């Protein structure tokens, strides 16, 4: 199988996309938020509002092929437009899976390949984490924040929309 | 190519495109029936485009030929990218003119400081994507092994070399994989990988063709 955006084009290596829920009714795109004690939005969460597209993601792999396939180990990082002062002087905003919580976080202050893959999932797609490969899903904290965590057997179904063009 | 220029028609006659509906890699024509590319560019049923300059245009010297054998190096490691080379056999011999022509394999390895021409239809931005209609070129010095391993600690094998600029701004990029690095008229490298594109102290990394001339010639004779 192959990876397609909402325009039915194969996903580009190094491309930027919004990552939206494949279904609809609950939440919008992926973006950043603060959880717990952190003073700076370092958690990857899903927007609460259905109308919000969130923050676009750069998805790429080190070999310089033009496209992406389910086979490729991926680096994923949020784009850096209009950030809070906290993140304002960082070049990249890479995703990293972090803690005993296995939450997806951005790690601005830091191996050949990345730890993520994109895999088909029913009529859309899912993000998996490869330490082997576990689905990433949503775990809703007690403040209703919709955290992207490692969550095997319960993937969030996503679809990719070009941020440009 | 980021920070390069328009090669122009027929200046890089050995440059080929690898397609499967879309352009995904480039490669290099070494004789009428054989192309060299990257091993991570492998997929079944590759269509090869020769004589291309403008991708939105069907040029007259353009040739569209399907691969009949796509031979990956026996030792290609998808995890380290070591031995990232592939040979493609064209289903029939291509027509050699001024728009389509071969490039020589090297007799010996190129030395650091050698200026090379790297070419591709790959992305021209360092963040987000921008593909060119026309082929893009860049001249880039070959960097020393010491510089190369300082940029990519533990990741540079004996079959890789760095070329480009440590300041940034000029580099190959996504879409350029498999494409030629030509120095002094010999095919000395294959676009392989890097961390991002054109970023500081992160030059492109290229497959060191000179280590594979034997394998190439042997493989051609047996197929």
């Amino acid at each position: 199988k192959e990876l397609l955006d909402s325009d039915g084009d194969i996903l580009r290596n190094g491309g930027t996309y919004y990552i939206l829920p494949a279904l609809r009714g609950k939440g919008g795109g992926l973006e950043l938020a603060k959880t717990g004690d952190e003073t700076c939005p370092l958690n990857v969460v899903q927007a609460r509002s259905e109308t919000k597209r969130g923050r676009p993601a750069i998805i790429w792999t080190p070999p310089r092929i033009a496209i992406l396939t389910p086979a490729f180990y991926l680096n994923i990082e949020f784009q850096t437009r209009d950030l809070p002062a906290c993140l304002e002087e960082y070049s990249r905003l890479p995703w990293k899976v972090e803690g005993e919580s296995q939450e997806v976080k951005i790690a601005p202050k830091e191996h050949l390949f990345g730890s993520f893959k994109i895999k088909p999932y029913r009529d859309d797609y899912k993000l998996v984490y490869c330490e082997s490969c576990k689905d990433l899903g949503i775990s809703i904290d007690d403040e209703n924040n919709r955290l992207l965590v490692v969550k095997d057997g319960d993937p969030l179904a996503v679809r990719f929309v070009k941020a440009h063009r | 190519i980021v920070g390069g220029y328009t090669c122009g028609a027929n200046t890089v006659p050995y440059q080929v495109s690898l397609n499967s509906g879309y352009h995904f890699c480039g490669g290099s024509l070494i004789n009428s029936q054989w192309v060299v590319s990257a091993a991570h560019c492998y997929k079944s049923g590759i269509q090869v485009r020769l004589g291309e300059d403008n991708i939105n245009v069907v040029e007259g010297n353009e040739q569209f030929i399907s691969a009949s054998k796509s031979i990956v190096h026996p030792s290609y490691n998808s995890n380290t990218l070591n031995n990232d080379i592939m040979l493609i056999k064209l289903k029939s011999a291509a027509s050699l003119n001024s728009r389509v022509a071969s490039i020589s394999l090297p007799t010996s390895c190129a030395s650091a400081g050698t200026q090379c021409l790297i070419s591709g239809w790959g992305n021209t931005k360092s963040s987000g994507t921008s593909y060119p209609d026309v082929l893009k070129c860049l001249k880039a010095p070959i960097l020393s092994d010491s510089s190369c391993k300082s940029a990519y600690p533990g990741q540079i094998t004996s079959n890789m070399f760095c070329a480009g600029y440590l300041e940034g701004g000029k580099d190959s990029c996504q879409g350029d994989s498999g494409g030629p690095v030509v120095c002094s008229g010999k095919l000395q490298g294959i676009v392989s990988w890097g961390s991002g594109c054109a970023q500081k102290n992160k030059p492109g990394v290229y497959t060191k063709v000179c280590n594979y001339v034997s394998w190439i010639k042997q493989t051609i004779a047996s197929n």
